[PDB]
RNA sequence: CUCGGAGCAGAACCCAACCUCCGAGCAGUACAUGCUAAGACUUCACCAGUCAAAGCGAACUACUAUACUCAAUUGAUCCAAU
């Protein structure tokens, strides 16, 4: 099929991917009582340490 | 309280990993040898009863 | 310009400001409440009988006899040894670049804790088990300054950022006494004590500071060229030849492992009043301070 | 100048010299000049950034010709119409780490091609279904009555 | 609680608290589960996993523990390689 | 004097009496009753308790196989033993 796109149709080959809906999480609360420590990771964008103003 | 039937024993892995798990056995039966999953070696291995923990 | 000029010409036509016409700003003086009168008297907000009104309710944390929350939870060593844990104030490359751009830290001279503290770049608390500064990678993408900087800890990516721009980074240990002195030298000089020697790292930290990967100050200089080249390869930049730089001598300036300050040796007494330096000549003293 | 018993000269007498630690070793696998490195923001706004490294695989002379031909087959899905092998990493906030990831992928590609591993890898689940489907497609294949 | 000590006239910490709870700088308190080392032979795997979790306290308990500890225990610490470093700061928290 | 089922309490939940009845303080089979993790339930607080997709690792192409049958079948912290 790459030959058809590149040679016959004279175009770049379109590639597609099956994308799943983003996972659901309930609204984050200030005191997540009785939830495990990993609760906080569910609402974290990045995995690399942050240092704020410092 | 007086009644007594089973006992709790420590089953120790024969793989030398030191992994142990506790199981219940009848007091009047012979020492247990069981095939149980050992996380250290990550596959099922033989376990042999070593000590009685308590009376159940 | 309706503010400054309108507020002062309008004062010309008002009575003189005196001790008889002053008042606090509204909202700064909340009223005081007294147990007098119908509203606030009688039981005076204490309720009726019980321990409440009499002032004898149990201690904080007591739950009426039920095994309290703060006791029925099992003990666990979350905070075990907290007071003996080493701490390092983070210094980001963003903050370091910011300080250089504003003239608060001078990149033309070696940068150590003293210069960082004097520029009010970082605040170190030796009494709170701070052992110095840790250079963190935040801001590496936009860090452009060429510096010779001495820190206590440095991340691999932070080291790469310093050395891609042609700078030099070294990791240097300071014991608690030395750290206090190097951070606030003037208070130390007013004690009239000879400059002490900097102690060696504890045994558990000797591997860190004797390793070229961390640019340890006790590491073999012959191993630095390879370590510097590895980071250049890993992060896709060309290692500059700093030997050809005009600031090469400054970039190489490093403290002796027993030296707290550049140009000052252990056992010297600083006479600030007379702006002099006293050096001991006794052989036994010189052996002690040089060992 | 102050020198104590723990001076680097005394600790490492063989490594003396002001230039010892600052020399660049003369004796270079991936030439950065030959790579086109671009930086953008991945879905940014998403916190992580993106680094892209693209080079013309066939023209690249720093890769052995047999290695060039085996990479083109294995990673045909990463080669565009112009013939440039495009690698992208967006796993970090820092452009440095993203570029380092892309460069390591190039080094892994060359290593895998040269290794020529004959070890039988474990079949993935998606591949298992395709194997059955390919088997039945061959089973429907016919031959001409009169060839 | 000792609100004013006889020697310093200062508030004191209840050390029973320090031995059981971790305070994250954002205000959250972490604890272990009661009974997580008790009679494991009679408890199911799912229950035992629940008992091993490190969990957060509620608002009321957090307020209580804050009162039972002095300011020293609420400062921002920079321990080297702290396992809990990431959890000291909240992210994407609304209201 | 703790725990479970039923009536009072007829239909979401909850609901008392020195109210009316019956029970529990185990047993049996497994030895992956391994690990891990979305989202939820909750005995009116807390503590405790309960159910779980996906995933890893197993089992598996005969086993209503995947959080065992079972209603309750139970005991915090400190401390002790190891
Ligand atoms: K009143
Ligand atoms: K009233
Ligand atoms: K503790
Ligand atoms: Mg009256
Ligand atoms: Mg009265
Ligand atoms: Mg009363
Ligand atoms: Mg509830
Ligand atoms: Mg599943």
């Amino acid at each position: 099929v790459t030959y058809i796109f590149h040679q016959l149709l004279d175009m770049r080959e379109p590639v597609f991917e099956f994308v799943r809906p983003p996972p659901y999480h309930p609204k984050q609360k200030r005191f997540p009582h009785r939830q495990p420590l990993r609760y906080l990771d569910r609402y974290r964008d990045s995995h690399e340490p942050t240092y704020g103003i410092y | 309280k007086s009644k007594s039937k089973n006992i709790l024993v420590r089953m120790v892995s024969e793989a030398g990993t030191g992994f142990c798990f506790n199981t219940k056995r009848n007091r009047l039966r012979e020492k247990l040898t069981l095939l149980h999953y050992d996380p250290v070696v990550k596959q099922r291995v033989l376990f042999v009863e070593k000590k009685k923990i308590r009376s159940l | 310009q309706g503010g400054g000029a309108r507020a002062l010409d309008l004062l010309r036509g008002l009575p003189r400001v005196s001790l008889a016409n002053l008042k606090p700003n509204p909202g700064s003086k909340k009223p005081e409440r007294r147990p007098r009168g119908r509203r606030r008297g009688r039981k005076c907000g204490r309720g009726h009988k019980g321990e409440r009104q009499r002032g004898t309710r149990p201690r904080l944390g007591f739950e009426g006899g039920q095994t309290p929350f703060y006791i029925r939870i099992p003990k666990y060593g979350f905070n075990e040894g907290h007071s003996f844990r080493r701490q390092y104030k983070p210094l980001s490359l963003n903050r370091l670049q910011y300080l250089i751009d504003l003239g608060r830290v001078d990149p033309s001279q070696p940068i150590d804790l003293t210069q960082l503290v004097n520029g009010r770049g970082v605040t170190i608390q030796p009494l709170k088990r701070d052992y110095g500064v840790q250079l963190v990678e935040e801001g590496a993408d936009t860090f452009t300054a060429k510096v010779n900087i001495e820190v206590q800890l440095a991340s691999e990516l932070a080291i790469a950022a310093i050395e891609k721009n042609g700078g030099v980074v070294t990791t240097a240990f300071y014991d608690p006494r030395s750290l206090d002195i190097v951070c606030k030298p003037v208070p130390f000089f007013l004690r009239g004590q000879p400059i002490p020697k900097r102690m060696l790292p504890p045994e558990e930290l000797v591997p860190y500071y004797t390793d070229a990967k961390n640019r340890g100050y006790l590491a073999d200089p012959a191993k630095f060229p390879e370590a510097r080249l590895e980071l250049a390869r890993k992060y896709g930049y060309i290692l500059p030849d700093i030997t050809k730089d005009e600031l090469f001598k400054m970039l190489c300036t490093r403290k002796d492992p027993r030296q707290i300050f550049f140009g000052l040796a252990p056992g010297w007494v600083v006479n600030m009043a007379d702006k002099k330096i006293l050096k001991p000549t006794d052989e036994n003293l010189l052996k002690y301070y040089t060992s | 100048e102050f020198k104590s018993i723990y001076s680097l000269d005394k600790l490492y007498p063989e490594s003396q010299g002001s230039d010892t630690a600052w020399r660049v070793p003369n004796g270079s696998d991936i030439p950065l000049d030959r790579l086109t490195i671009s930086y953008c923001r991945s879905s940014g706004n998403k916190v992580n950034s993106k680094a892209e490294v693209r080079f013309h695989l066939a023209t690249a002379e720093w890769i052995a010709e047999p290695v060039r031909q085996k990479i083109a087959i294995t990673h045909k899905n990463k080669i565009n119409r112009l013939g440039e092998l495009i690698l992208t990493s967006e796993s970090s906030r820092y452009q440095f780490r993203n570029l380092a990831d892309c460069l390591q992928k190039i080094r892994d590609m060359i290593t895998e091609a040269s290794q020529t591993p004959k070890e039988p890898t474990k079949e993935d689940v998606k591949l298992h279904r395709i194997r059955i489907e390919n088997m039945n497609r061959e089973r429907l294949r016919q031959k001409r009555i009169h060839s | 609680l000792t609100y004013f000590s006889a020697r310093k006239g200062k508030r004191k910490t209840v050390k029973a608290v320090i031995d059981r709870f971790l305070r994250l700088h954002c205000g959250l308190w972490v604890r272990r589960k009661a009974g997580y080392k008790k009679k494991l032979w009679k408890k199911t795997p799912a229950r035992k996993k629940r008992l091993r979790e490190f969990v957060f306290c509620n608002k009321t308990q957090s307020k209580l523990l804050d009162k039972m500890t002095t300011s020293f225990w609420k400062r921002r610490n920079w321990y080297v390689d702290d396992p809990y470093q990431k959890y000291h700061d909240r992210t994407n928290l609304k209201v």
